[PDB]
RNA sequence: UAUACAAUUAUCAUAUUAAAUUGUUAAGUGUUGAUUUAACCAAUAAAAAUAUAAAUAAUUUUUAUUUGUUUUUAAACACCAUUAGGUAUAUGCAAAUAUAAAAUUAUAGUAAUUAUAAAUUAUAUUAAAAAGGUAUUGUUGCCCACCAAUUUUUAUAAUAAAAAUAACGUGCAGUAAUUAAUAUAUUUAUAAAAAUAUAUUUUUUUUUUUU
């Protein structure tokens, strides 16, 4: 279940994580997700390994021929992050991986500052916080 | 000069905490302008301005202090406005830039 | 102003606070000395005799005057008072160190034998039988923790 | 796993050296502590240790900042009171109660605006404990101690004036009236400490 | 400065230790400087450095034998002519003429 | 090490001394008794030196002379020196 | 008994490339009296506002120069003492934390160490929520000086100094600790210490972006 929490920093809190349809950032977002799930790596680590991973040469400077500020549209990422959750098995039932990441997207749409994330507690950490105010959970 | 030591209404009695509060400069004002109307009325009468009926006294309230006793001191005149007239309310406070030294506190 | 000790008290404790209230009768003050901690009140006395033998004894010397006013024997106080004289009109008029001598000290003792005895109480506390630990350095002999010898 | 990384089966899980010789660190943090309280350093709310932090000093002030219950409190009805406080005093022949209607339609209103402030203000609260608080674990910056460096940076200013001698020193304080009452030869005015 | 600042080192605590000295150590160090200053007050302690003399030895003046608070003790030798002078300076020293500068007066300075 | 406590041996393992004294003296708290400490002396460079030492010895019929060395601290605060054996 | 500091950031006493120094202003009388203080006592009460630029950087000032002590009260406040006063703030003298250092104490032989900071400690007016411990099952906790004996080293100042120390007697100095503490300065003294003048938090915080 924390997996679909993951899965929605990837979509959502990221500026420009590439084209998410094509075959190579849709492995790098594969290989991590199934490293999350099966707690082989932590979550930060694997959210550092997404944004830090291989691309394309010249990224930013191809990203000024398609963004203004280096936001990209949202769209692809959900639809690979959902993609993703269903051809890894990852839930019995195959409507539930899309659902829940759709779900807890829509309840952060309404909080101030919505996509940015206070570095310590995006992720684990020493410190948390508490099960309420934790930010893509279910219970908020 | 009435004051609030001097009308009673200060020692041997419920505190000093209650010494300088607002009813007190309210006691002491309301009686000092009793007091304050006919001895005006005898210091013209002495030059001969009568002002027998129908007069205010032109007023220039001067206040010093930013203390309690203020608040209630100024109220009582203006009860007295059918009598007391004020043209201008200005306040004399003085305002210690430096100079001599005041007198030594508990802490410093 | 009231000076109140207690009954076992030091040679030194006699010697600088009689040297105190001494001082302090001769700025014109209430000095009354007050034992309300006694084991005994023959004991209580003493003490009252010493600082007052001490404090004559000081006070001549220092030539300030004052009249003994108050013996005050009692089951739960054992006091006496002192007034100073007032001007030097009155230290050249009465030039007196007036104190107690051994008949009203005597009477007022057997006054608080009797009054004592009659409470059916002799002192507030008494000496307890406790002894702490004490070292007493270089010996002749073996001691205990207490300071005794060992037989 | 069922639960956070930086807790264990007891407690709070002791990474620095700190916490293997201290290990009351681990489990107790005051009297407002549960079991699930570790690691989330704050407690629930309205509880002990439940005030979020900032820059170190915690935040006791909140219904203060919406105007709820403060001395500088926001009062959403002035005028009408007043109105009909002079309505009151000026006669009694005439009675108006059509001020008393306009006020009471002004109260009834006011009700419901002060509970939305105050949701407003509970939502700021989890923000600020979300995005911006530190939880307790930064130093003060709000007493002047806090900033000696930056004072020091001054003294060494005027030291460097001095030919850099005279560090914490400051000009001998004169007299209400030194100028005018000491003679010619004698310093009038207070000199630099170097130049004394 | 003549005197000591200090008694013993006053600065002793860790290294980074965001203060010249603790609370606890500065109060050991007052109590022992407390101690030496009353002993100088009470046994009336003179010292004295002459011009065209070797400075760092100081002539001990509460020694001296006009000087000496003590009944006992055999004070010091210090030369005539010298001594008589460092008894005129301690005793020309106690009071203040006025025009001359205001100096800080006690007891035991006599 | 504490270099200073050895004062007496001069730079030697072990002294000579004869016996003067013998008196008692308390440990520090927490440690109660009485601890024997043999007052001695020795000539060095015909300087006559009163020392002052620990007596954990065995003494058999009456003698005169011991053996000092130096150890570790012991309970008893000021006492520097052991005694190995009696002549 | 001999047997391997640091050199990238270390708080008490060996400073060093620096622009200052000098300014003659203010304030004072009407009259019949409870001001100040938690509380006492003496007894006219008002007051002393202005200066930037410029001075070049380094290489032989270290016996030189320099680090809040200051004539005049016939001028006050303030402080100290008490109806009888003293004092009332940089023309003499006065090197000195702003760090060059090798385990604590100690005049450089004494005791065997010392110092240290975030765990823990129930009441400070939010639509109940912020707080300190020299103690360590923790205030009925610890500790501080004088005041006896003794032990031991010495550079013998009323009555030497220092260190060990477990009596007796005073108290209650310290742990924001019953007027917060700490450092320097000056005075005072049964004993911790206390008064005043400066700096300061190893003291607890309360918060006007022209009204
Ligand atoms: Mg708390
Ligand atoms: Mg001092
Ligand atoms: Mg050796
Ligand atoms: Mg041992
Ligand atoms: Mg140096
Ligand atoms: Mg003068
Ligand atoms: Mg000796
Ligand atoms: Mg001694
Ligand atoms: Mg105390
Ligand atoms: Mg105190
Ligand atoms: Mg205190
Ligand atoms: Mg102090
Ligand atoms: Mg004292
Ligand atoms: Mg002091
Ligand atoms: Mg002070």
């Amino acid at each position: 279940d924390d997996m679909f929490i993951w899965l929605c920093h990837t979509a959502m809190s990221v500026l420009n994580p590439g084209d998410m349809r094509s075959r190579l950032i849709y492995n790098h977002l594969r290989i991590l997700a199934e490293s999350v799930a099966s707690g082989e790596m932590t979550q930060r680590t694997a959210f550092r390994f997404f944004e830090s991973a291989v691309r394309s040469p010249a990224y930013r400077e191809i990203a000024k021929r398609q963004l203004e500020g280096g936001a990209a549209t949202r769209l692809a990422g959900i639809s690979a992050a959902a993609d993703v959750m269903r051809r890894m098995g990852l839930t019995r039932r195959p409507m539930s991986s899309y659902f829940e990441l759709y779900q807890r997207i829509v309840e952060r749409s309404e909080a101030m500052t919505p996509w940015g994330f206070p570095p310590l507690f995006q992720f684990e950490e020493r410190l948390s916080l508490e099960p309420r105010l934790k930010f893509f959970s279910r219970a908020s | 000069t009435y004051t609030a030591g001097n009308r009673g209404l200060k020692g041997g009695d419920r505190g000093f905490r209650s010494e300088g509060s607002t009813d007190n400069g309210h006691q002491v004002t309301s009686m000092y302008l009793n007091d304050l109307l006919p001895k005006l009325r005898e210091m013209r009468a002495s030059e001969g301005r009568p002002m027998g009926r129908g007069e205010k006294v032109e007023l220039v309230v001067r206040v010093m202090g930013f203390y309690n006793g203020r608040q209630g001191a100024v109220r009582a005149v203006q009860d007295r406005a059918n009598e007391f007239h004020v043209r201008y309310f200005e306040d004399i406070t003085p305002f210690p830039l430096n100079g001599p030294k005041m007198p030594r506190g508990v802490f410093k | 102003i009231d000076h109140t000790f207690r009954d076992a008290v030091d040679a030194h404790f006699v010697g600088w606070r009689s040297k105190k209230i001494v001082e302090d009768i001769r700025r014109r003050h209430p000095v009354k000395l007050t034992i309300k901690e006694f084991q005994s009140p023959e004991c209580a006395i003493g003490k009252l005799r010493e600082m007052c033998q001490a404090m004559q004894h000081y006070a001549q010397e220092k030539v300030i005057y004052h009249h003994f006013t108050s013996i005050v024997a009692n089951d739960r106080e054992a006091s006496i008072t002192f007034a100073p004289a007032l001007p030097m009109a009155k230290s050249d008029s009465w030039k007196h160190i007036k104190y107690p001598g051994e008949k009203e000290w005597t009477n007022a003792l057997r006054r608080m034998e009797d009054a004592c005895r009659k409470s059916g109480r002799y002192g507030t506390y008494a000496k307890s039988n406790k002894l702490k630990l004490r070292s007493l350095g270089q010996t002749s002999y073996r001691v205990d923790k207490y300071g005794r010898k060992m037989d | 796993r069922q639960h956070d990384s930086g807790v264990n089966q007891y407690g709070l899980k002791p990474t620095n050296a700190y916490d293997y010789i201290n290990p009351t660190n681990l489990i107790n943090f005051g009297r407002g502590t549960t079991f699930d309280n570790l690691g989330v350093r704050r407690a629930g709310r309205g509880e002990i240790d439940s005030s979020p932090s900032h820059s170190g000093s915690p935040v006791f002030t909140q219904a203060k900042l919406i105007g709820l219950s403060g001395e500088e409190q926001l009062t959403m009805c002035q005028s009408e009171t007043m109105a009909l406080r002079l309505c009151m005093a000026k006669a009694g022949k005439e009675t108006c109660e059509r001020e008393s209607r306009a006020l009471d339609s002004c109260l009834g209103r006011v009700g419901h605006l002060r509970r939305a402030m105050s949701e407003a203000c509970w939502e700021f609260n989890d923000w600020f404990i979300q995005n911006v608080s530190d939880n307790h674990t930064k130093p003060f910056q709000h007493r002047p101690h806090d900033w000696r460096h930056f004072y020091a940076q001054e003294k060494l200013v005027r030291e460097r004036q001095q030919n850099g001698h005279a560090y914490g020193r400051r000009p001998k304080q004169f007299s209400f009236g030194a100028r005018y009452v000491k003679t010619d030869g004698y310093g009038k005015r207070p000199r630099l400490p170097y130049n004394k | 400065r003549w005197a000591a600042k200090f008694y013993g080192q006053v600065t002793f605590g860790p290294r980074n230790y965001p203060y010249p000295s603790s609370r606890w150590l500065a109060r050991r160090f007052q109590m022992k400087k407390h101690r030496i200053i009353k002993r100088f007050r009470f046994r009336r302690y003179k010292l004295a450095a002459v011009a065209n003399l070797p400075f760092a030895k100081m002539i001990r003046v509460g020694m001296l034998p006009e000087l000496k608070s003590s009944k006992t003790k055999r004070g010091d030798v210090v030369d005539p002519t010298l001594s008589g002078q460092l008894v005129s300076a301690v005793k020309n020293t106690g009071e203040k003429r006025k025009g001359q500068r205001t100096r800080p007066k006690s007891k035991y300075q006599v | 090490l504490f270099f200073l406590r050895m004062w007496f041996l001069y730079g030697c393992c072990l002294r000579f001394v004869l016996f003067v004294l013998c008196y008692y003296m308390s440990p520090r708290l927490p440690s109660s008794g009485n601890r024997r400490v043999l007052y001695a002396v020795f000539y060095l460079y015909n300087f006559v030196w009163m020392l002052r030492c620990f007596f954990c010895c065995f003494i058999g019929l009456v003698m005169s002379l011991f053996i000092i060395e130096g150890g570790g601290f012991v309970d008893l605060p000021g006492v520097k020196y052991y005694t190995r054996i009696v002549s």
